[PDB]
């Protein structure tokens, strides 16, 4: 999920609704946030739209955001305390588990919020045995055709600095591809079995 | 002005037969298992050398205060 | 049809393929730089007749002497070589043009 | 930190070893735990990160006290087998007991650590100073002596109980972490995993229950600092004003090596980079400690005081490649300012901050800033993997033998003594071959005691 | 001299590196709750990859009871 | 709007916003890899 | 594509009241009144009717059988 | 209890600590032991605490150190800068920094692209800021037309004119009856007419119409003082000792100025530490430079991968660049080379020579598929067969 | 004393010896894997391995 | 230059010419080619912007079209070439004497991606990047003729809805009539461990309610090839017999 102001993740649990807190004026939020990266990303903007969106929601209509000419911060802020509210957006939440008031005023808004494309459903890849190419006799490549898992150069090398010799082997010849051959060793060329 | 004073540059000094068995038999490695200092490296003229020899060099380095390097003359 | 479908592009054997637009020099533009690497200065044209390209280049190397570069060319002639080539063989005319 | 993954949309893979010599490897050499210290810089690398710093803060910070239900549940939710909580540190109103968060971080230490320092939030040294004094003196201070000169600026330890300080990036987080890293070389792997799942529990749970957020209040400047702002600016726009009045007519004095115009630059740019600090210097003094934005950047959880300055007071200067802008039209880079201006409001400095909301040209001068950073990434990732490769090929076959040398495949002597002290950077005291104020003031307490 | 040379090459494309068995990837999302050693494994993928198990002295029964639960049950 | 450049190169002259970009080509809506700076869209205002 | 039935946060019915707000926000009543008179207090149900846009209407031209 | 008493203990028991570690623990002892008063088995107990620190810290046999140097010079390469500063403040010379000055070092290139050299003054001249400035005189080096506030290049008698500046000459205390001196010697059979901030020139040859402007560049472009290459010059002042930063780099001849310090005279020039002090001093040049570069940066990274680095580099006596053309391209191992850079050459030039491939490394081992001569794949076991249970 | 190289060999060998159908040293719990049983056997001291140092 | 100008505004001569001059080299530069990017400019003269209200009002009207009012020597497009002479005001209540062009809407020089973005000059550039990029990937109803699209991939969302912060540009552009998301109710607030580093945490009750709820399509192909020789495919059940 991603907000159009750049914020984008994905969701880490589904709460049950008697878990989520409750605002003492009877909102739940839809969708919670963590304050963390609000200060690193500096997208300001997305913390104005939350307070418009309360706003134009409360005041029955929409609230134009155009670039440069769109309606000031200062004008929402007053506009939301004459509603009845507080001019800062923050409202007082009770714990869904333990049923009591948290310390802090919480900030809570309306946000448009984006779901993209990128679906686990279409991500997840698991192989097994699967097929194998014709000319390298190695694992196939993609979802689509059972395909393996790229295990390029760079983890060959983390494997050599852990000096996990054994399983180095184990990843590169069992896994993948491995035969055996007649070796003449009097000339060192490939024997034939007839 | 000698090369030696300078903080860049360690003490050179020339090992004698003894000490060069001593050394080649304590690793038990052959005088071609080296590293390799130039018969034409500044140091070699000015402490004086032939090819075929070994120089032990002490470093100062930070983590231990003494460390002893040893090279083989080459041309 | 979507009526807010807006067009603008093709349909090849059931596929939609849309062209982008390049972005390419200005055609039959005089632009000078500087080759430092060989310290000389160079302006370049690209000359357009029929779709086909031709870069054409008059360069004055270290020794102040005009060279001009023209395609199939193997390497620079004079400047007042190919000018004479070109007929306005008086010197004179070469000053003045 | 060590996958450098965050959960954004990251795929990571993972594979299932066949054999029985592949999983024992696997579980000796590869375990997660092993590899709590970096190799790079014999630092923790696996530590608290974000919302674990913060609520450690929180709980460990002055005046936090919690009643009995909150630390029941609290040391329940952490994992810790209590079967009697202690003795109540103060009694509230109504005759409810009340536990501070000093005593409840306590149960997680071992019982017998010892360790004093100074942390990031260190802001009057009077009263760090202080209190190295008494430690100094007698090496066991008097805990109800060191609870009256308790500052949350110095952590200090005794016998696992934490009696002064607060919790911040130097206590567990990666970078500047020392209780863990005293932990995991006093104690074993195995303790280190135990105190860091514990702490981490109970810092998201103090953070989930008292409630933590930042909002759009959270850079409300009164109305003084921003006329100390406007004035900032302005006095800075004078000056530069004045430095181009002063060059065009020739008075300007010719900085050693430099041309002229590159020293009239140069000092354009010095003045406004002062300009700009001077902004973030009150604007980091008008908001206080009690701000959740300002707590996250001063322990270090996220962010910085520069993102603070730029969303409240300043953005100040952008440039490319370290020199103002000027790839636009002849003699000025847009068409809405006369040609030949040297001023700094034409050549790039935003005198806006993010709240305050940009102008179009300021817009556009922060695009053109922002793209040199985007294009900078996309190359460098390319050119470090490139130069990466070159040296695994160049040092991969290398190693310690039994004797100790590190040799070449074909028997070269590279090295007589890896490092040429024998040490394992990863087992290394923060690249110090051994810590031998930490052995003495341990031991000299273990005996002591 | 093309098969041989490149990063899809033979040497660095299927020799140093190349594509593996018993393999699983889909997206990460944050548990605290489980120990940092440990790796929450969905179920979808943990009927799909498998750990071959010899039969001995002390582990036959559970290995008796996976292979009545056969290859839909969790633990089969 | 592409460039006809190469990708692998560093190219910083040619990936830089131009001051005459104003009004003729958007200065944000740009991809994030190899392309940033290669690939460009019109403006709203952008006529040709 | 069509009104939704229920708020989704709180979950009262308000599948039924789309029509109506339209109707008397067009013929020219305040739409914060006419919200009000609808009952929906919390702006979370105010939210679903103001932002919602009627789209089945559009795709009921085209049948695939 | 006595220092004696306390430096015999620690040379007693801990004689295999290295040298610097037994320095330190008796200075921290002789610290600790006037404050808090420290018995005997107090210290006897310290020393085998360090003793026993020491021995379970030590690097455990078959670790491949190489590979782990290798990524922790890697990895923070991701987080460098490009633009580095590109600001002047006087005192300071524009160079090279972040990411290209590591490729740079690492790939040891002949000639750096922002040479600079660090000349410390001798004790004379080393404090005094007047006399500093004389010493920078000295070394400075210019040519003629740098002097010149103006250059005519005059075609009605095809002469050559110049028009100088006092601040080029008082940069230096150079006065132009000097500069006229160094042009009559270093010249014969030309004008070189002596005026007021305007000198003439006009030979012969540049008399008439053909050589006039080449012969004039030559004139134009001759040094008559300085040291040949440093282009320029700065002082400033470093605690209490000023030292002098320049332009360009000639390590060879700076050391002969009078007035410098050449015990601790440096250049930013790896080939010219080489050629002028040795192997060794190309060392801990390369040392000093890696990790004063990645110091900058803000970036921790442990001394000893550096060390593996520099000592890898500077082992056939020479410095060779790690790449195609040095370290990489020094390996015995057929297969090695090939698999890095221009295969079929180095596949052709072994078939030609015949090279033989031992297999004795990493990348050769992986190729085939059998256990690499690392960590676990270097330990060899034994039993005694007869096992009975218990 | 023991290298982690060392250790893991030897947990290597012995879990695959167990799992060929050497008898194991030391009672276990019922239902452990091979590989737990090596393990085991190893904290507890009992290794019939040793390892050969030039 | 000057009569060149008179022209053009007049009417004698197609709009697509452009004429600028170069003072220090004394050369004239007149375009008439093709490719080249422009963008309207509001004309003022003497200090006076020829747009007047009573053109506003005649547009609104729909008496007065776009072109009419190019022709009618009020607005001018402007190339590279012939902006180099020109000195633009941005707002109306700024412009002087020297000015010689006025800016039509400052907000029109962001893309059409990019203008979704509401506030845009209160975030970083990275992240309206970041968020211009990513408004081309979400789901919505991109289209009405969706069920009869025969699309490889398609999506759908089942309550679109109108975002209630808006720029006045969607609308005219049409984005409005196919929106491509939804309004949340979102709290700031560090709830558990399972939002920390960018995730976020959802209601089960909205989910099972219609939130976010999608819809995935995509289309098979099968041809039955004629080979030659007269050998053919053939559609039908596989009979146990075949290979
Ligand atoms: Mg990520
Ligand atoms: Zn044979
Ligand atoms: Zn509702």
């Amino acid at each position: 999920f991603a907000s159009r102001h750049g914020q984008k993740g994905v969701i880490g649990l589904i709460v049950p609704q008697e878990d989520m807190p409750w605002t003492e004026s009877g909102i739940v939020p839809d969708l919670i946030v963590n304050p963390h990266g609000i200060p690193s990303r500096m997208t300001v903007g997305q913390l104005i739209e939350a307070i418009g969106g309360k706003v134009a929601s409360l005041k029955g209509r929409r609230v134009d955001g155009t670039a440069f000419i769109g309606e000031p911060e200062e004008k929402l802020r007053k506009e939301l305390e004459e509603l009845g509210f507080k001019h800062t957006g923050r409202e007082i939440m009770y714990d869904g588990i333990t049923g009591k008031r948290l310390e802090a005023d919480i900030f809570i808004g309306v946000i448009y919020y984006q779901r993209l494309h990128h679906m686990v459903a279409d991500k997840i890849h698991a192989r097994s045995r699967g097929p194998v190419q014709v000319l390298t006799k190695q694992p196939t490549e993609g979802r689509a055709r059972e395909g393996g898992l790229r295990f390029g150069e760079m983890e060959r090398d983390v494997l050599v600095g852990h000096g996990a010799a054994m399983l180095l082997i184990e990843r590169l010849l069992e896994e993948s591809d491995k035969t055996e051959v007649w070796v003449c060793e009097n000339c060192g060329h490939i024997a034939l079995e007839d | 002005f000698s090369i030696f004073d300078h903080v860049l540059v360690p003490e050179h000094r020339v090992l004698s037969e003894e000490e060069k068995k001593a050394l080649l038999e304590k690793y038990k490695i052959t005088l071609a298992q080296l590293p390799q200092i130039k018969a034409s490296d500044p140091a070699v003229k000015a402490l004086g050398a032939k090819p075929g020899d070994v120089i032990e060099i002490k470093r100062k380095s930070p983590t231990a205060g003494v460390y002893y390097y040893y090279r083989v003359v080459v041309e | 049809e979507d009526p807010k479908d807006p067009g603008g592009y093709f349909i090849i054997n059931g596929s939609e393929r849309v062209i982008v637009s390049i972005e390419d020099i200005a055609p039959n533009r005089t632009l000078v730089e500087k080759d430092e690497r060989q310290e000389k200065y160079i302006a370049k044209v690209f000359s357009y007749r029929h779709g086909y390209r031709a870069l054409v280049a008059v360069e004055r190397r270290k020794d102040g002497i005009l060279y001009v570069d023209i395609p199939n060319v193997p390497k620079p002639v004079k400047f007042v070589y190919v000018m004479r080539a070109l007929g306005l063989e008086r010197d004179k005319d070469i000053v003045e043009a | 930190p060590p996958y450098n993954a965050d959960f954004d949309g990251d795929e990571m893979n993972l594979h299932v070893p066949q054999t029985e010599e592949a999983q024992a490897e696997a579980r000796i050499l590869m375990e997660v735990q092993n590899h709590i210290i970096s190799p790079r810089y014999g630092g923790p690398i696996i530590g608290g990160i974000q919302d674990h710093i913060s609520g450690g803060y929180l709980l460990t910070r002055e005046g936090a006290y919690f009643t009995r239900d909150e630390v029941e549940q609290m040391l329940m939710f952490a994992g810790v087998d209590i079967t009697e909580l202690p003795e109540p540190d103060k009694y509230d109103e109504n005759g409810n007991p009340l536990w501070s968060g000093k005593t409840i971080f306590s149960l997680l230490l071992p019982e017998d650590l010892t360790v004093w320092y100074r942390n990031k939030l260190c802001d009057e040294p009077e009263r760090c100073e202080a209190l190295e004094k008494l430690i100094e003196e007698k090496l066991m201070p008097d805990p109800e002596e060191v609870r009256k000169l308790a500052y949350d600026g110095f952590v200090y330890i005794q016998n696992g109980k934490l009696l002064s300080g607060a919790i911040d990036k130097k206590a567990y987080g990666r970078e500047d972490g020392i209780i863990l890293d005293l932990i995991v070389r006093e104690y074993g792997v195995e303790r280190a995993r135990q105190f860091l799942d514990q702490v981490t529990k109970l810092t998201i749970w103090v953070i989930t229950h008292k409630g933590f957020t930042t909002g759009i209040d959270d850079e409300d400047l009164p109305e003084e600092a921003r006329d100390r702002i406007r004035e900032i600016i302005r006095e800075a726009e004078e000056r530069v004003n004045k430095l181009i009045e002063a060059y065009k007519r020739g008075e300007l004095e010719p900085l050693p090596g430099k041309s002229l115009e590159d020293t009239l630059e140069s000092l354009i740019m010095a003045v406004l980079a002062e300009a700009r600090d001077n902004a973030g210097a009150v604007a980091e003094k008008y908001l206080g400690m009690d701000n959740h934005t300002v707590i996250m950047a001063k322990t270090g959880a996220r962010g910085k005081i520069l993102n603070i300055t730029q969303m409240a007071a300043l953005l100040g200067q952008q440039s490319i490649r370290g020199k103002r802008l000027y790839r636009g039209f002849r003699g000025r880079v847009l068409s809405h300012f006369k040609p030949g201006d040297l001023g700094a409001r034409a050549k790039g400095f935003v005198v806006n901050s993010y709240k305050s909301g940009l102008t179009p040209q300021e817009y556009f001068f922060h695009a053109m800033g922002g793209r040199e950073g985007l294009v900078d990434t996309a190359v460098r990732t390319a050119q470090s993997g490139y130069m990466q490769r070159r040296l695994i090929n160049a040092l991969q076959d290398l190693k310690v033998e039994y004797d100790g040398t590190v040799r070449s495949p074909e028997g070269i002597i590279v090295q007589f003594k890896y490092g040429e002290d024998g040490v394992d950077p990863m087992k290394s005291w923060r690249g110090k071959t051994v810590d031998v104020d930490r052995i003495i003031v341990r031991t000299l307490l273990k005996m002591r005691g | 001299a093309q098969r041989l040379k490149g990063k899809e090459g033979r040497f660095r494309g299927n020799l140093s590196g190349k594509r593996v068995n018993f393999s699983a990837r889909t997206v990460i999302s944050p548990d605290p709750m489980i120990s940092i050693n440990e790796v929450g494994v969905p179920v979808e993928v943990a009927m799909e990859l498998t750990v071959p198990e010899k039969v001995t002295e002390f582990n036959i029964e559970r290995l008796r009871k996976m292979v009545l639960n056969g290859p839909d049950k969790y633990p089969g | 709007v592409t460039s006809p450049l190469d990708r692998e190169q560093p190219h910083f002259e040619a990936r830089d916003l131009h001051g005459t970009h104003w009004g003729r080509i958007c200065p944000t809506e740009t991809p994030e890899g190899p392309n940033c700076g290669l690939v460009k869209n019109l403006a709203l205002m952008a006529q040709i | 594509m069509i009104v939704p039935v229920r708020c989704f946060t709180c979950g009262k019915v308000i599948g039924d009241k789309y029509y109506e707000f339209k109707r008397r926000v067009e013929a020219g009543e305040d739409p914060e009144k006419v919200l009000d008179d609808l009952g929906l207090e919390r702006y979370c149900c105010r939210r679903m009717l103001l932002s919602h846009v009627e789209l089945i209407d559009d795709i009921m031209h085209y049948r695939v059988y | 209890v006595s220092l004696s008493t306390i430096k015999s203990l620690i040379e007693k028991k801990g004689a295999n600590l290295p040298e610097n570690v037994k320095s330190e623990l008796y200075e921290k002892l002789k610290k600790y032991n006037e404050k808090y008063k420290l018995t005997k088995a107090e210290i006897e107990a310290i020393i085998d605490d360090v003793v026993k620190e020491y021995e379970r810290a030590l690097v455990e046999p078959g670790e491949p150190v190489g590979t782990v140097a290798a990524q922790s010079i890697g990895e923070p390469s991701t987080q460098m800068t490009l633009n580095t500063f590109h600001y002047a403040g006087v005192a300071e010379i524009n160079v090279t920094l972040g990411l290209p000055r590591i490729i740079e070092i690492v790939d040891a290139r002949k000639n750096p692209s922002t040479p600079m050299m660090t000349v410390y003054l001798d004790e004379e001249h080393r404090y005094d800021r007047a006399k500093a400035e004389e010493v920078a005189r000295r070394i400075e080096g210019t040519t003629l037309e740098n002097l010149a506030r103006s250059t005519t290049l005059d075609l009605i008698n095809f002469e050559f004119i110049v028009e100088i500046d006092p601040e080029r000459l008082e940069r230096s205390g150079l006065t132009m009856e000097k500069v006229v001196k160094k042009l009559e010697s270093s010249f014969k059979s030309a004008e070189f007419e002596v005026d007021g901030y305007t000198l003439i020139v006009r030979p012969k040859k540049a008399d008439k119409i053909s050589d006039l402007r080449r012969f004039a560049e030559k004139i134009k472009k001759h040094r008559l003082k300085g040291l040949s290459g440093v282009g320029k010059t700065i002082v400033r002042k470093e605690g209490d000792e000023y030292v002098i930063y320049t332009e360009g780099s000639n390590f060879k001849q700076v050391l002969k100025v009078p007035g410098v310090d050449p015990t601790r005279t440096r250049t930013n020039n790896i080939h010219e530490i080489a050629e002028v002090l040795g192997i060794e001093a190309a060392r801990n040049a390369i040392i000093d430079e890696i990790v004063s570069t990645m110091q900058e940066q803000g970036l921790e990274v442990d001394i000893r991968h550096i060390m593996l680095v520099a000592d890898m580099m500077t082992l056939d006596g020479i410095v060779r660049p790690i790449g195609r053309h040095g370290v990489v391209g020094e390996k015995s191992s057929v297969l090695a080379r090939a698999a890095f850079e221009i295969t079929v050459q180095h596949l052709f030039e072994a078939a030609e020579k015949g090279e033989v491939d031992n297999l004795n490394g990493v990348i050769e081992n992986v190729l085939i598929g059998q256990p690499v001569p690392v960590g676990t794949g270097m330990v060899k076991l034994t039993m005694k067969l007869p096992l009975r249970p218990q | 004393k023991y290298t982690r190289f060392e250790k893991a060999r030897i947990i290597g060998a012995r879990a695959l010896q167990i799992s060929m159908g050497a008898p194991v040293l030391i009672d276990v719990p019922p239902g452990i894997t091979p590989l737990e049983a090596a393990i085991l056997e190893f904290e507890k001291g009992v290794i019939p391995i040793t390892v050969i140092r030039p | 230059v000057q009569r060149i100008r008179q022209d053009r505004r007049s009417g004698k001569i197609s709009d697509v010419i452009n004429v600028a001059y170069y003072e220090d080299v004394k050369e004239v530069y007149v375009n008439s080619d093709d490719g080249r990017v422009r963008r309207p400019l509001i004309i003022v003269e003497n200090g006076v912007p020829k747009l007047t209200k009573e053109h506003v009002q005649a547009v609104k009207e729909g008496r007065l079209k776009w072109s009419d009012l190019i022709k009618m020597g009020i607005i001018e497009y402007l190339d590279a070439e012939e902006e180099e002479n020109a000195y633009v005001a941005m707002w109306p209540w700024e412009v002087t004497e020297e000015h010689t062009h006025l800016e039509l809407m400052p907000a029109a020089i962001l893309g059409l991606p990019a203008s979704l973005v509401p506030y845009p000059e209160h975030n970083a550039a990275p992240r309206n990047t970041y968020g211009a990029g990513m408004a081309k990937q979400s789901l919505g109803l991109g289209w009405a003729n969706f069920r009869i699209r025969v699309d490889t991939r398609g999506h759908l969302l089942h309550y679109p809805q109108i975002p209630l912060v808006n720029s006045r540009i969607m609308k005219a552009v049409g984005y409005e009539d196919r929106p491509a998301g939804q309004n949340f109710v979102v709290a700031v607030l560090a709830y558990q461990g399972y939002n920390m580093e960018d995730a976020i945490i959802i209601n089960k009750a909205s989910i099972e309610r219609g939130l976010a709820r999608s819809t995935f399509f995509r289309t098979y192909e099968a041809e039955e090839k004629k080979y030659l020789g007269g050998q053919t495919d053939k559609f039908e059940i596989p009979d146990p017999t075949v290979r």
